[PDB]
């Protein structure tokens, strides 16, 4: 998965 | 309201509590009790809330993840039938973070969004809209799925709106948005080139703007441009 | 009884799907519900069992201690009156902990010792028992620790007379037990010189009975002699 | 903090 904040 | 008799200080003290405590379902019950307090947020306590719904719905997600895996797999040509048990507990765990989006969701739209007139806050708010619908939109299916996701998208390029007339393009939050937005339109938009030309003009105009910064913001804007870098390496 | 509704052979396989998913509390909730079932259970259904419960109250236990640490260092010379907000939450933590360990224990009295005649079952229960009375013991005060204490001591050592009767040294239940027995000694009873003997003397009788066993049943028994090791080196 | 099982 891509990185979220 | 559970938290009804407390005092907003002693929530806001035992959130900080609960976070170090790694007790993130406390840590979210405290900040709605301080949220329903009526009063505006400061910038700490902002990421409190955040913080706390970040963790419960992460690992609501990450369950679910595992339970729609199985239950795809049990679903395929050759594999067993094993009874409504998978679908009834994928649907169970996703209840409950259809349950925690929507107590956000109402957190922001009573009233926190309409009170929040400083970009930092307006912006902070609009783009936990956008994160709660985008949980959503990962478990929606069908038509449901096309209005959650115009919320999502509305919600996030307000926030978008207002960050590039009112913050700097290496602001933490705007960057943050950005990034999350990015992958809005990856992960749920079907839109890929979209993401990767929004992380790239991201990365790049914050690139430009970290001449200005001090030490430590040049410490939180570089980490968040990192993970747009990141993004960008897992697409291309 | 939340789970009443549910097959038996329903609530065993959404624990096996909670275990995958890592939602403990989810996972102790439905065995839970089969236990309550009124039927014996199976080797594989009495991990399951433990593995949920000893998941939810590691948690408890571990933001219990984070919480105490904070309460001690609020009490000692010098520091700054921050109010009762960490004593409170402090309590609560415990007092849902207490909760956890009182429903065990309700379990396993009503009714699954009084129906274990295997040692494999009835000295897994036992050495339950002495578990979560140990848990209590951990946060209980005064002469309430004392019976607690007691309460721990007499169902470990049943389940040791048991053990070394009917149960080869290297049986994993019988390792096991030990290693948490030992563990009470050094931990709860202030008995550090017998914790460190039995430690020792289970793990060299578990050292001389290796020769009988198999390369699958080795592997069981050696990983939990290292952790009677790893013990031993923190202890000498 | 000591190992169990
Ligand atoms: C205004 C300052 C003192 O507070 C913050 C700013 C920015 C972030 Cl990201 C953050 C996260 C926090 C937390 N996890 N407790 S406090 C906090
Ligand atoms: C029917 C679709 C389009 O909308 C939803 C689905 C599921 C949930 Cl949980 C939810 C919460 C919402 C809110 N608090 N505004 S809208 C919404
Ligand atoms: C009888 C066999 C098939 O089942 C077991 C034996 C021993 C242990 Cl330790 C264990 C842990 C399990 C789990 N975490 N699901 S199943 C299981
Ligand atoms: C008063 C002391 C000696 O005993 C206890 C304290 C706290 C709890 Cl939670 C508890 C649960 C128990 C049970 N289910 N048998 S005894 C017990
Ligand atoms: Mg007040
Ligand atoms: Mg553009
Ligand atoms: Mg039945
Ligand atoms: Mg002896």
């Amino acid at each position: 998965f891509p990185a979220t904040v | 309201g559970a938290m009804g008799s407390m005092e907003r200080a002693s929530l806001i003290q035992k959130a900080k509590l609960a976070e170090q405590a790694e007790r993130y379902e406390d840590m979210a019950a405290f900040m709605k009790g301080a949220v329903e307090k009526g009063e505006e947020l400061s910038c700490e306590e902002r990421n409190l809330l955040s913080v706390a719904y970040k963790n419960v719905v992460g690992g609501q997600r990450a369950a679910w993840r595992v339970l729609s895996s199985i239950e795809q797999k049990s679903n395929e040509e050759g594999s067993e039938e094993k009874g409504p048990e998978v679908r009834e507990y994928r649907e169970k765990v996703e209840t409950e973070l259809q349950g925690v989006c929507d107590t956000v969701l109402g957190l922001l739209d009573s009233h926190l969004i309409k009170e929040a007139g400083d970009a930092e806050s307006r912006v902070f708010y609009l783009k936990m809209k956008g994160d709660y619908y985008r949980y959503l939109a990962e478990v929606a299916t069908g038509d449901d799925k096309k209005r959650i996701i115009d919320s999502a998208r509305s919600a996030y390029q307000e926030a978008m709106d207002i960050s590039k007339k009112e913050m700097p393009p290496t602001n933490p939050i705007r960057l943050g948005l950005a990034l999350n937005f990015s992958v809005f339109h990856y992960e749920i938009a079907n839109s890929p080139e979209e993401a990767i030309s929004l992380a790239k003009t991201t990365f790049d105009e914050a690139m430009a703007d970290l001449h200005t910064l001090s030490e430590d913001s040049y410490k939180d804007s570089t980490l968040i441009m990192q993970l747009l870098r990141d993004n960008l390496t897992l697409w291309t």
